[PDB]
């Protein structure tokens, strides 16, 4: 599922600027 | 047509009143922009309480003013570290913006000052913490809840853009929730006065507009793209474009394809397709009718823009608040010293602060 894909991305926490 | 006479007249009048408000607000901004305030307090006026945030951006600490007992959030920058990281202009510009703007959803700089070692911005303490935390906890916001926040961002960008300020740093991590449940925007390190185009690669991967990824000159329409990302993420619980690595995110952003959860309303999908529009000639917020294409969209049909601005709408969520210094909506961090050297550092660089 999309949610599971989000979890799998490893980008569920705070995201830094580039 | 879509509006009868009374509704059309009311909308027209409302839109003209926005123009009149913005013209006055620009006059007031430019006076403070040209004559910035400096040196309105000092460190020993405050007790240090707790670190509220820390990163390459510096530190933000909860402080208490000794005489009033009022709490504030004090951003502390190490002058030598700012110079080393080549952030002089961003640091000066952030403070210059914050002391010049005035809007109910932009954090207020109450005091600023510097000493031999550090720069200090003393802002109102916004006790509800980051939207990010609440969003990840609750999972996703219902559409009315997302809409309440989105409307505040629309008005804030309408204000900022009228001042020729591009924001560039929108994401839930950068939106705080106040004691009344309303939004506060605090971070202005990426903001820039831009009447036309600008070129810097800056932002956060999930929130980057395609034209930034593609190394184009770009304009305030990147903020409207980012609003689309934000609304999507608030309503879905995850952003529209994600992947293991930034390069894969960028490929999805530029593709012109976006998918939606089955629970999104058709009105929401239509708004998002028009914000998350890769074609700049078609993106809402970048057309002849400007912000009005957003404000007049069906998804916002229930939004009383003046009532939001006046903070007269009951918020969907009030963060827990135990007292003036409660920090329970922020994370815990190791507490480091605030060293002040006997010798002034980087004085010339920071004359304007
Ligand atoms: O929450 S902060 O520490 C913060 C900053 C400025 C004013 C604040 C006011 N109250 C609480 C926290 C505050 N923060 C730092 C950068 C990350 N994005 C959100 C702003």
């Amino acid at each position: 599922t999309t949610y599971a894909d989000f979890i799998a991305s490893g980008r569920t926490g705070r995201r830094s600027a580039i | 047509g879509h509006m009868g006479n009374a509704a059309a007249a009311k909308k027209g009048s409302e839109q003209e009143s926005v123009k009149e408000f913005l013209a006055k607000a620009k006059e007031e901004f430019l006076k403070k922009w040209e004559s910035p305030s400096q040196n309105t307090a000092q460190l020993d006026h405050f007790d240090r309480i707790k670190t509220l945030g820390t990163g390459s951006f510096g530190r933000v600490m909860l402080v208490k003013h000794k005489e009033t007992g009022n709490h504030y959030a004090m951003k502390i920058l190490d002058k030598q570290k700012v110079v080393k990281l080549k952030q002089i202009e961003h640091t000066l510009n952030e403070k210059r913006i914050l002391q010049a703007v005035n809007f109910p959803f932009l954090v207020k700089l109450e005091f600023s000052f510097k000493d031999n070692s550090n720069l200090y911005m003393v802002m109102e303490y916004v006790p509800g913490g980051e939207m990010f935390s609440h969003l990840r906890r609750i999972g996703r916001f219902s559409e009315p809840h997302a809409r309440f926040y989105a409307a505040q961002i629309v008005l804030t960008f309408e204000y900022l853009h009228s001042l020729d300020l591009i924001y560039r740093d929108l994401k839930p991590e950068n939106l705080l929730i106040d004691q009344q449940g309303y939004i506060q925007v605090t971070d202005f390190g990426f903001a820039k006065r831009v009447k036309g185009r600008t070129w810097t690669l800056c932002g956060t991967p999930e929130y980057l507009a395609p034209e930034i990824i593609l190394s184009k000159g770009y304009n305030k329409a990147v903020d409207w793209w980012a609003l689309g990302v934000l609304i999507y993420e608030m309503a879905a619980g995850y952003p529209p474009f994600f992947a293991d690595q930034p390069i894969q995110i960028y490929e999805k952003i530029v593709s012109g394809k976006v998918r939606f959860p089955s629970h999104f309303s058709s009105d929401l999908k239509d708004l998002l397709r028009n914000l998350l529009q890769v074609d700049l000639t078609k993106r809402f917020g970048n057309l002849k009718n400007g912000v009005n294409d957003i404000k007049n969209h069906k998804w916002f049909a229930t939004t009383d823009w003046i009532a939001i601005y006046q903070r007269k709408v009951e918020a969907p969520f009030i963060p827990k608040f135990k007292g003036p210094g409660d920090t329970s909506n922020f994370d815990d961090y190791e507490e480091e010293e605030i060293r002040v050297s006997i010798n002034e550092k980087c004085g010339k660089e920071f004359t304007e602060f």
